[PDB]
DNA sequence: TGCCGAGGCCGCTCAATTGGTCGTAGACAGCTCTAGCACCGCTTAAACGCACGTACGGATTCCGTACGTGCGTTTAAGCGGTGCTAGAGCTGTCTACGACCAATTGAGCGGCCTCGGCACCGGGA
DNA sequence: TCCCGGTGCCGAGGCCGCTCAATTGGTCGTAGACAGCTCTAGCACCGCTTAAACGCACGTACGGAATCCGTACGTGCGTTTAAGCGGTGCTAGAGCTGTCTACGACCAATTGAGCGGCCTCGGCA
């Protein structure tokens, strides 16, 4: 139960405009590292969403909670960029 | 037309939703939330890959190895703040 | 006119309690812009914990949580 | 005489427990940073929130000065200097300033 | 009669059990879990008070104010590791 | 929802062994600090017990989990003493 | 003896990657001792995460959980 | 050499003696006999230990440079262990 | 130069998806009234700035030795080998235990009162 | 400056009574303990094959000690400032209750993307 294929997909999608001399495949160990990074960041964001739910005293972690958790876990300029592209994805998903 | 395809994401909306449930991070999980969480995770992965390439394009090895991820994590101040305490396996040290 | 609030004798007192004897002149500005960076981080996380609760009055619970976000836990507020 | 009241100062300020930074200037800094740096506006600070901010920030600065005196005393010095604070900020993984 | 009194503890097994259940720490909380957790918390508080008293007898202040607690936490090696990242309101400094 | 009265009780009980034998009241601010200490340590132990349950893949946090969490949060000699006196309390409670 | 197994050149390697030039002959022993203290903390927490699993082998995930417990999250072991 | 070791990623503390170290520490200070170490576990533990000591030496060289010195010495490591929250020895 | 691992195909399968109900979590609206903000003068202590001079940082030399470097010799780390099995892990039964419930009730909270410790103060030593 | 006798303030501490949360017994259901089986992986001794560690010689570059000067930083004083108070006056909004409803859990059915298994060929040793 690993995010191997999905990380491959995001790598390919980002690379369709990155250095296109070749598809910059990720080495197995690098795949393990990225998989563990996704798991660690997902646990961090989900744990912050849990704490934010318990704070606001709600049984559900809505979009508000994952957004505040992404603003806590992933701060700074990259945090705004990632949450903005996440809102883009969410708007695209809900309008369908 | 799964949710991953619908949202423009490549990350598994279903798998993230399942993990969010079985992890018991909360009682309920509004199915609008896993979409956002998968998008944030995909964007983080794309950003880390983007900065690995950004800091490595000089080498042109045409492959990402844990050292590349280490330098990407521990060069730019935002990622350095996110992953300050991380210690990549077989990583090495940031150039 | 913001860090000036953290006046020179304030850093003097802080550091005397900390333990130092003689304080250079650059230390005042450097500790002002270290305290300001610490407050930037803690207040970013605290404003997040507030704006999430759909509020605008930053509570001391929000501050305690924003600090616990950086491992520094406060005892004596909640 | 150049160090006669330093010991009295250190003892007096280590026996007590009050808040060292004056409360209204620190509160003014907190409101100024919330509006200037963050850009968020019309945010109201609960009194206990400014109090916990001030207590934690001054305790962080006090630990920074403990670590700075350690750095100085390690450099066979007596006067903490900006290199001393920069070391106590880089070694102990504190939040480095912007620039 | 009451679970707290029966166990020979001073801490509320009932309140601790309620906090465990409503804190969502797990779906179920085995009946032994709150009694043991109450005992552990009770003994930790007893240990902190003991250390504060031993470091206090010289100062001989009858009460226990946050400065004494900060001294107890910052002096004993094990307690220092337990509460390394613990600031305390009106804590002062541990000589 | 504070552990004020209980901290009073334990303080009085610990006075008994101590040669000081003073009522040894705790100042309001000190009372708040001790209360927050109990809450912080309870959150730490219960969170570690949750993580230990999720690790061992069990829906219940038994005595095993709270004991391992107390062995993680409270390590060393004071940790062994506290877990031992806690086992004493639990044995006394269960035999009734 | 076992601790002395961390050979002097191995410590010189560790320190050269850390960017040191000349290593006073007393740094060897102090590094051995801080590494032993680190491993005592991490191995106590790893043995606790193991003993809780009712098993007698400390697995990679036990060590990773111990390190997460003390602050250093490891990436790339599970 | 600083370059060869800095850029590579190959382990630094020899695997077998460090394995004996971790096994002895668990079997002596912790005193839990009949403890069996998964190979991945000792590998991860060694990776973390060498990474933590490498960061300790980074901070030691920082403190040395700060003392207008070129040779790191025991006071420098004590400072880089005290200023950081690193685990002080026994 | 060949060798094997990143990447691609293959077929099962298990997890994702959808459609519909029910109930329930929660978004909202309306009311309360706490308390944060503002503001002003006054007190006054705290900050500021400047004069002054001591003492501390740092700049410099210089000697001792504690470092690195460079050999050869010794070693134990690594690896491949098999063999040995404790014990991890997966399953399948069940029962000891926890959730859930209503009803019982008494521990615990706030409200109110008090008096002994202590911040203060002034004295004395 | 310490060390202590009065003084007045206030927070620890005690008592009450209302309340709501804790407790008890009974059903009922199911989580996990416990055993039984399967074989992965750890572990252990062994023997080569090195490559790393080691121990010593050497000598040089560096730590540290010792001195010297300049200036920057502490101390003190008079002047200026604004922190703080506290007291009032204003309202925003935090928060608590109740309502209504959109949404998610859950089940039943469906379906296809993802898993390992298998292959291959070009990047690399």
């Amino acid at each position: 139960e690993t995010y191997a294929t999905y990380i491959y997909k995001v790598l390919r999608s980002e690379n369709i405009r990155s250095e296109a001399d070749t598809d910059l495949g990720i080495s197995n160990k690098g795949m393990e590292v990225m998989n563990s990074l996704v798991n660690d960041l997902f646990e961090r964001i989900a744990s912050e969403a849990s704490n934010l739910a318990k704070i606001s005293k709600r049984n559900t972690i809505g979009k508000k909670d994952i957004e505040s958790a992404a603003k806590l876990v992933i701060p700074g300029e990259i945090g705004r960029l990632i949450r903005d592209e996440a809102d883009k994805a969410l708007s695209k998903f809900t309008s369908s | 037309k799964s949710r991953s395809a619908r949202a423009g994401i490549s990350f598994p909306i279903g798998r993230i939703h399942r993990h969010l449930r079985e992890g018991r991070y909360a009682e309920r999980i509004s199915s609008d939330a896993p979409v956002y969480l998968a998008a944030v995770l995909e964007n983080v992965v794309a950003e880390v890959f983007r900065e690995a390439c950004n800091h490595r394009d000089k080498k042109s090895q045409k492959r990402i190895v844990p050292n590349h991820i280490l330098t990407a994590l521990r060069k730019d101040k935002e990622l350095a703040t996110i992953f300050a305490n991380v210690t990549i396996r077989e990583g090495g040290v940031a150039r | 006119d913001t860090l000036g609030g953290i006046t020179k004798p304030a850093i003097r007192r802080l550091a005397r309690r900390g333990g130092v004897k003689r304080i250079s002149s650059t230390i005042y500005q450097q500790t002002r812009e270290v305290l300001k960076a610490f407050l930037e981080v803690v207040l970013r996380d605290s404003l997040t914990y507030t704006e999430h609760g759909q509020r605008k009055t930053v509570t001391s619970q929000d501050v305690v949580y924003a600090l616990k976000r950086q491992g520094r836990t406060l005892y004596g507020f909640g | 005489k150049q160090g006669m009241v330093a010991v009295k100062e250190i003892k007096k300020y280590q026996k007590s427990t009050d808040l060292l930074i004056r409360k209204l200037p620190f509160s003014k800094l907190v409101r100024d940073i919330v509006t200037s740096g963050l850009s968020k506006s019309d945010i109201r600070f609960q009194g206990a929130a400014v109090e916990a901010l001030q207590e934690s920030a001054e305790n962080y600065i006090i630990s920074l000065f403990v670590d700075t005196q350690l750095c100085a005393e390690h450099a066979k010095r007596v006067t903490i200097m900006k290199p001393d604070m920069e070391l106590a900020t880089r070694i102990g993984k504190r939040i480095e300033p912007e620039y």
